């Protein structure tokens, strides 16, 4: 695929005793935060408790979202991980509490046990009886294997799936009874008289042998929000894709909660909770915090993980400044993980891993100068310079990045601090805060 | 085994038959006078005589107000409707907030109706329509009547139908050999499934196979229903459930909250009163709980002073954690608990006091045995000292990281070293604030 | 004993037959 | 050999348990004490009725919404069932408002103003605005210049129903968007094509997550027809309301024609297919289960709603496999009838309390139902377990092989303290 | 009919007034406030005469001094068949209607039109129903035998009446009502033959009953506007009805009044907490009162020299001087000890609470010291404390127990200022720890 | 960037006949075994043997002799491009548009 910011992180890099390795699974350093995240990972994997708030706090460029993707990659498949930013709650068709309720309900997975029957064989005869206008459909299907033969009865969905991807009395099909899927595997009869309106070159498969009908147990995971949206109105399955779920009523949610508990009581389903990750949580109003404080106390509540990079700043919707941008009620019911700044060896290891992920070969002195500029400036700038220096070295037709390539990349592309310095000596050229600018050069 | 979330160790108020609160009962520790006041409120709700009585639970953070609200809800039982609500939920983009408040007010009222139902049911034996004279006449249907023959145990009945019922019958997609169920109150038809009198193993449509229904085809049965007044208002405002075209297309349109008029609520009240007067229905008034009432602005409060004076209003319980704060929507009005003085005169305030070291220690004890964890005595003393030093909630949540850290060393018992390791790994508000004040770049 | 199969009624309806050698289509 | 079996309360059992606890207004200690001692006996009778099976306190029945209707009901060679559902709320309207505001008469100008606004001063009229119609036909490509007058004076639902995809001329200003070009190719396209699979995300998501075998979780509480408006003394009002509520075009559109009637119309009457009324416009439900709001009682919930019955259903399989003869003991006869109908559902060979030597001689009978000499029994089971030794001693007395007793107990109830 | 538990104004059945419009000291649930009750009686006679239109009356005073009580007395003294609309000031800030449109709808809900019409109906007890059908059911013949307590008859039926009798299944011994012109048949019930139950009708079978209708102008506006049906009167989606249909309804109502087919029944609009409207609403209200089809507007406020909403200045009563120039003002006054004790005794009589004399004196004293509403709230929570000890009469100890358990304004304020570090202030600061 | 191969038949219709089967079934009329459709284009003519289920799409798109059609391989699913230009002036007043006869062979596989 394509290379992203956290493409090198696959897991959390922990032992069996929840102890971090210095270099494992794309993560280097940050031992205490990784151990605390492993504790939160085991807390999610137990599935015993609900509604715990975790806050990840630190300065920028420290490894907050890196820790979040490490938790998500170590969480495994079939466990929901909902990642939202702070600004997605504000909608013109949904209230803030409704959007937060849907974000809470997307993170609880319902794993349903289903009994299905599979039928594979050769088609002998298809009879389809339709009305004159073509609305009512019924018919019979005659399917065979080596040992058995059975005439079945079809309904409207079966004829609709049979007319699509047309089967022609000698094809081998596989029928799933619970998912309603018709799958054509090939053709075995090799009919001599073919009225070729088509360019079919269908596969020569063998006729299957043995039992025609076979039972099978399947499992599939669905979300609580998806059951609510399906049960809300007549065409809610479309609204799972168009997002036309406008303020689902509370009665639907109470009945869905009771029915999910009932399905747990028969052993048909089970509840698999997950992680909701809210990045940049300071971009939320005070009403959202007041809703979260009481939405964390429900039976169906995930583990909420929040990331903040902000100090004592103004809480939105109010006129006072609070630590982390969050009110003290939300900070009362949260446990805080603190992440710390980096040394130079960690920056060097980060740059080496990010160079290995982009398949870009670096020299030693280029690595030291990139380490020095990632220490003086920020780390993300020195990570961004690598692909530019690779293209510069590819212009000269050699597949290794030298000091001259990264020096040219540093000259051509600017930092933040050099941009502040260049703007502050040339304030007349740029438009100020009062709208004044000198455009004429003399 | 089972799941717990910040509650569910509370099973009731734990009062005696004289209303005296025992010290450690019902999952409650302390708060004796508040529990006694809430018990008197519970008896007042059970008396079923008053309307629009409002109380306010006033106290600091982490003092037991939401615990008292769920204790009242558990004392009243599953029959009495309880409507929990946060104050941020009233701000809807679809309808004005006044209508949301009145909708919750009507949702906090119950009704138990004994309704009779006329039922035709059986297995379809014949299905023969008779044709109209002129099908393309513009006015009138293509058919005139449909003859349906139903059989059951000790019975066989022949039904002549209008086209409007048969449209619903064919919308349910019946066939010969199907067990159906026809409701005469609304014209609804339910197709139960295939009959077991024929073969089963020759289908491909994952169907379910039912035996022949017992009794006669035509029946009258009694069903006890539990509805709210909001359900009646919503069902009458957006009509579905008839076989006429407007209710038929009301199921397909996307639902939207509307401003229900006073005339519709008066007519629904008249129908419910006529039901009660015939000995059929019974009224069960309930409780509306609004947590974080300081998030309301002055318009919702000013509407609360009018909505409390109705003769059908429920008992509304409010909760606040505010000292002498300005009301939202105002600039200069400063009031106790963030609630304006025109509403405070209509409330009865219940104080809720903080805790001591022993109460914190035993709260940690019950939260430990509900979460299925075993703690040493010295670790319990350290946790109680943390709860007095920082917060009760912080000592409450630190139990499960301690349990994980104890399990990861192949152990069951929680010791002091696990609590110290969880102290080091996880912080609280005060330590993080002290790191924030002494920091380089806004940490 | 073996239960009888469900009655099949296709009156006033077209038919599409698909066999090994020949396909029919009966229309009205 | 005494074995005790514990099972947790179900959700419905806990619901009526909490209802019974809240009904008697917090006197559970005296309830438990004088229940252990054996008025209050009628109070604890409901408690053991709930602890046995929830159908004794309240029998489960058909789950349907409340019908907010006044209809034609019965007060008790065919029968007529005619649709007669109405609304209890009546809106009363005087005749004067109808006759002087909606109906035309000699003293009002409804029809004159309607003609003036809708035909004469319509700007799509080709008798006065031919240039606008010609401009619009060059814009749109409509072959007729009276199409815009027809569209502007018909309702929207009628416009949806009789819409026909007629051909339009190429020399016009209307186009084909790339989205429509992508849509039109994959209308009849088969599987395993690249365009077809890139345009079929929703059906693949439907068939992957098994959505045609899911169950319905929500049904509405109250269902109510539209509010009935009455006008005393007017047949015109009744005809207008019946025409609006039961419009034949839309009612035919949301239904279909029977197949034999289509055969009689096409062949025996010579009506072409293009002259048929348009039908089959109702949306398909998600499942078969999502088509109606009525849920029938099922014999899978009946087992699971009692923890004792569920545990006994799990326990009976091992004793069936080991081929014993099991004795089940009771205290009432309502539970005797309930277990008799459960056993006939499971089709086990059972007899109900000339039967003694029939039980000893025949080994085919598996479950004996008894109420508080049978030497052929191997396992005896106490459903309603009471620890009075006077009854238990004689019950084990009427019971060469190994004899095992079983007691079904419920955690957190009167029986747990018992 | 009209289900109701107990309300706060449930003891007020009207204004207690003589034939010379003089207030009794206690009558119809109202004590004290003699001048305010006299002014409200003059306003009531002004409404009942109906010859003047669009006059605004302001009721202003201190809080908890009988203003909503005066409005309830006026509303109960008007009785039925006269429109009374009660809105709050926050009910017009809608998301689908503008403020002036909502005010116009509230104004037009308070004017009624009275129409009297006669319709002929048949009501009686069914004796015998014979219906004969053919093989195909094309033609049906029938007879119906029906009776009252004074006469019996037999009727030959047609096809559509046979179809309307088969639908809504009528057996013998049912009491039914038949409307011939509309074909509507309603089953009143079953008669007294046990073998719902109502009596057999008496008198003539064929009767002409005159029914008096009263339809508001808002209803005719919604019906005449073709964009929405009558169902918007129940669902609430009218959506900014145009002005032109309001002129047609006004001209048609004037024509019906001149011809004699209808009469205008004006009513009262009551706006409570009128200070919560905007300056645009006050400017609209200033000109909506100069119409011939305008009701009498009663406005209630308790503010004094506060900020008018939408502006940045302060005005008396929260209202601008143009609106106050168009109004006459009724002033309510604070109560005495005797009036407080009479109000408490009336409230206790309405809640079925038996009180001792000393409990009544303690409640009167704590009502004078704190508030009238606080004592009225304690008067019903002391009954449960009394019934917990299994007695009927509420004594002094129950009142003291209720006073100790439930706080008032001043004690809660004192506890907040004495413990301000445990609560959340305006700056968002709190101390939740106990030590340090 | 999506690439695809289309096998398509197009051209003027020379004949359009539904062929009856050897043994008809009772209770029906017009029991078809195959539909013979002849196509004509520039420097080409080819007669095809089709499924009987293409005849309902023939009736659906209102295809007669003389129109130019568009048959794709796997789906069948004919659609009427228009009328040929050689039949443009049979009538004084008409609407059916007249498009030219297609170029190339009647059978083409294009990427
Ligand atoms: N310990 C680490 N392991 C792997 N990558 C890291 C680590 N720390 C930082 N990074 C890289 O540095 C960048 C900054 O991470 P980020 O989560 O945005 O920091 P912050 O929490 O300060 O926002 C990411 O692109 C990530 O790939
Ligand atoms: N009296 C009490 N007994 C037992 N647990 C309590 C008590 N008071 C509070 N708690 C616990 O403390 C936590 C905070 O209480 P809560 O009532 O939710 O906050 P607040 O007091 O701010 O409303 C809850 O999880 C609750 O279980
Ligand atoms: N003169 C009176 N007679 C009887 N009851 C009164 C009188 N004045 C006030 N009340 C009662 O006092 C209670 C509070 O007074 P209210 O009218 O709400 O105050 P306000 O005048 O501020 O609206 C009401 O329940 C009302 O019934």
């Amino acid at each position: 695929s394509l290379i992203a910011a956290h493409s090198h992180i696959t897991g959390l890099g922990l032992d069996e005793n929840l102890q971090p390795r210095p270099t494992s699974e794309g993560m280097v350093g940050q031992l205490q935060a990784r151990r605390a995240a492993g504790v939160i990972l085991k807390m999610v994997q137990n599935g015993t408790i609900a509604g715990r708030a975790v806050l990840v706090a630190g300065p920028p460029s420290t490894g907050k979202t890196a820790l979040a993707m490490g938790v998500s990659q170590s969480l495994g498949k079939d466990v929901p991980f909902t990642a939202i930013a702070g600004s997605e709650i504000f909608s013109l068709e949904l209230s803030k509490t409704e959007a937060l309720t849907q974000a809470f309900r997307k993170s609880i997975g319902i794993k349903i046990k289903e009994e299905t029957e599979l039928i594979e064989g050769e088609v002998v005869e298809i009879q389809i009886d339709r009305s004159i206008t073509g609305g009512h459909k019924q018919g019979k299907l005659t399917i065979k294997t080596t040992d058995m033969e059975t005439i079945y009865e079809l309904g409207n969905k079966m004829i609709d799936g049979l007319t699509k991807e047309k089967v022609l009395a000698g094809d081998v099909i596989s029928i799933d009874k619970a998912s309603g899927k018709i799958t054509k595997l090939g053709r075995s009869f090799a009919r001599s008289r073919d009225y070729d309106a088509m360019g079919a070159d269908t596969r020569f498969v063998q006729c299957p042998e043995g039992e025609l009908q076979k039972r099978k147990t399947v499992v599939h995971t669905v979300s609580l929000h998806e059951i609510d949206v399906i049960n809300s109105r007549t065409q809610g399955f479309l609204a799972l894709f168009t997002g036309d779920t406008g303020e689902i009523r509370s009665e639907v949610r109470d009945q869905i909660n009771t029915k999910v508990a009932e399905w747990k009581e028969e052993g048909k389903a089970e509840i698999v909770p997950g992680v909701l990750f809210i990045d940049e949580v300071h971009m939320l109003d005070i009403e959202c915090f007041s809703f979260i404080n009481r939405a964390l106390e429900d039976e169906f509540a995930p583990i909420v993980m929040m990331a903040t990079n902000r100090g004592v700043s103004k809480t939105r919707g109010t006129n006072y400044k609070s630590p982390h941008g969050l009110p003290l009620d939300l900070l009362d019911r949260s446990i805080i993980i603190t992440t710390k700044s980096y040394n130079e060896q960690e920056i060097k290891t980060i740059l080496s891993i990010r160079a290995q992920e982009e398949e870009v070969e670096l020299s030693s002195d280029a690595l030291d100068l990139l380490t020095k500029t990632g220490v003086e400036t920020s780390l993300r700038y020195s990570s961004n310079l690598i692909s530019v220096a690779q293209q510069i070295a590819m212009k000269r037709k050699n597949n290794t990045v030298e000091v001259e390539d990264v020096k040219r990349a540093y000259l051509l592309f600017l930092d933040s601090a050099r941009s502040v310095k260049y703007v502050q000596e040339n304030e007349s050229q740029y438009i100020d805060d009062q709208g004044n600018v000198q455009i004429s050069i003399a | 085994v089972t799941r717990t979330a910040a509650h569910t160790h509370i099973k009731g108020l734990g009062l005696d038959e004289s209303g005296v609160a025992k010290r450690v009962e019902g999952g409650f520790v302390g708060q004796i006078e508040a529990r006694e006041a809430c018990g008197v409120i519970v008896d007042l709700i059970k008396a079923k005589k008053m309307s629009g009585r409002a109380i306010l639970l006033a106290g600091g953070p982490s003092t037991g107000k939401t615990a008292l609200a769920l204790a009242i809800s558990q004392e009243l039982g599953p029959k009495v409707p309880f409507c929990p609500l946060v104050g941020s939920e009233l701000y809807s983009v679809e309808v004005k907030k006044t209508e949301t408040l009145m909708e919750n007010f009507r949702r906090a009222i119950g009704l138990r109706i004994k309704e009779t139902k006329e039922v035709y049911e059986g297995e379809v034996t014949e299905l023969t329509p008779e044709d109209a004279e002129n099908p393309l006449g513009g006015y009138g249907k293509t058919i005139s009547h449909v003859i349906v023959g139903l059989k059951s145990a000790k019975g066989t009945k022949t039904l002549r139908l209008d086209p409007t019922i048969y449209e619903s019958i064919q919308r349910e997609k019946v066939s010969i050999g199907d067990v159906i169920y026809i409701e005469a109150n609304t014209g609804a038809v339910k197709r139960v499934g295939r009959s077991d009198a024929y073969a089963t193993e020759f289908d491909l449509e994952t169907e379910e196979y039912v035996p022949l229904p017992k009794g006669e085809v035509h029946k009258k049965k009694e069903i006890v229903q539990d509805v709210t007044l909001h359900d009646l208002d919503v069902a009458n405002a957006r009509p579905q459930g008839g076989q006429d075209v407007i209710s038929m297309m009301g199921q397909l349109l996307k639902p939207k909250k509307t401003e229900i008029t006073e005339k519709l609520r008066q007519e629904v009240n008249k129908v419910v009163a006529k039901y009660i007067d015939q000995g059929v229905a019974e009224l069960i008034p309930g409780v509306l709980f609004i947590d974080e009432v300081n998030m309301l602005d002055i318009e919702i409060f000013t509407y609360l002073n009018k909505a409390l004076e109705s003769n059908i209003a429920p008992v509304v319980v409010l909760a606040s954690n505010r000292g002498m704060t300005t009301v939202r929507g105002t600039e200069d009005v400063i009031s106790p608990h963030g609630v304006p003085p025109d509403l405070i005169d209509r409330l009865l305030i219940v104080r809720t006091l903080p805790y001591d070291k022993d109460e914190i220690r035993t709260i940690i004890e019950r939260r430990a045995t509900v979460e299925r964890l075993q703690v040493e005595s010295s670790a319990l003393d350290l946790l109680a000292t943390m709860g007095t030093e920082t917060s009760l909630r912080y000592a409450l949540q630190l139990l499960a990281p301690c349990g994980i850290l104890a399990q990861t060393s192949n152990r069951k018992e929680i010791v002091v070293n696990d609590v110290n390791e969880a102290k080091l790994l996880f912080l609280d508000a005060k330590r993080s604030t002290k790191i924030l004040e002494t920091s380089a770049n806004y940490l | 004993f073996v239960k009888p199969r469900r009655p099949y009624n296709s009156e006033g309806m077209t038919r599409i037959l698909r066999r090994y050698e020949e396909d029919l289509f009966c229309t009205f | 050999i005494e074995i005790d079996v514990l099972c947790d309360l179900t959700q419905r059992q806990a619901k009526l348990y909490q209802v019974l606890k809240s009904q008697i207004s917090t006197n559970y200690d005296a309830i438990e004490n004088a229940a252990t001692n054996d008025n209050l006996i009628n109070a604890v009778m409901q408690f053991r009725k709930v602890c046995n099976h929830p159908d004794l306190f309240e029998r489960a029945d058909v789950d349907s919404p409340f019908s907010f209707t006044t209809f034609g009901k019965t007060t008790s060679k065919f029968t007529d069932l005619i649709y007669s559902s109405r609304n209890p709320i009546k809106y009363s309207l005087p005749r004067l408002i109808y006759e002087d505001l909606i109906l035309p008469n000699y003293n009002n100008d409804v029809d004159i103003a309607n003609k003036l606004k809708n035909v004469k001063f319509n700007i799509f009229n080709p008798s006065t605005n031919y240039e606008l119609c010609l401009f619009l036909s060059k814009l749109t490509g409509e072959p007729s210049l009276n199409e815009f007058f027809r569209v502007s004076t018909t309702p929207l639902l009628k416009r949806v129903i009789e819409r026909t995809n007629g051909p339009k001329n190429t020399d016009s200003l209307s186009f084909k968007t790339i989205t429509q070009e992508l849509l039109e190719v994959t209308r009849n396209a088969p599987s395993e094509g690249v365009m077809a699979s890139l345009l079929n995300v929703e059906k693949h998501a439907y068939e992957r997550e098994y959505l045609n075998c899911i169950q319905r979780g929500y049904h509405p509480n109250v269902s109510a027809p539209p509010v009935t408006i009455e006008v005393l003394g007017s047949s015109h009002v009744t005809n207008s309301i019946n025409n609006e509520l039961f419009d034949p075009l839309i009612s035919q559109a949301l239904s279909d024609i029977p197949a034999i009637t289509q055969y009689n119309m096409h062949v025996k009457k010579g009506i072409p297919v293009e002259d048929f009324p348009k039908t089959g416009l109702f949306p398909e439900p998600l499942n078969k289960n999502f088509s109606s709001n009525i849920s029938m009682p099922s014999m899978d919930r009946f087992i699971t709603e009692s923890a004792k019955l569920r545990k006994l259903d799990e326990l009976l399989v091992k004793l069936k496999s080991e081929g014993h003869r099991v004795l089940i003991y009771f205290q009432m006869t309502k539970m005797m009838d309930l277990m008799e109908e459960y056993l006939t559902y499971r089709q086990y060979n059972h007899i109900r309390l000339d039967l003694v030597h029939d039980w000893q001689t025949n080994p085919e009978i598996f479950v004996f139902l008894l109420s508080t000499n049978l030497t052929a029994a191997d396992t005896v089971i106490f459903y309603d377990s009471d620890w009075n030794p006077t009854i238990d001693s004689q019950a084990m007395d009427r019971a060469t092989r190994q004899v095992t007793v079983y007691r079904l107990l419920v955690r957190g109830t009167i029986e747990e303290r018992m």
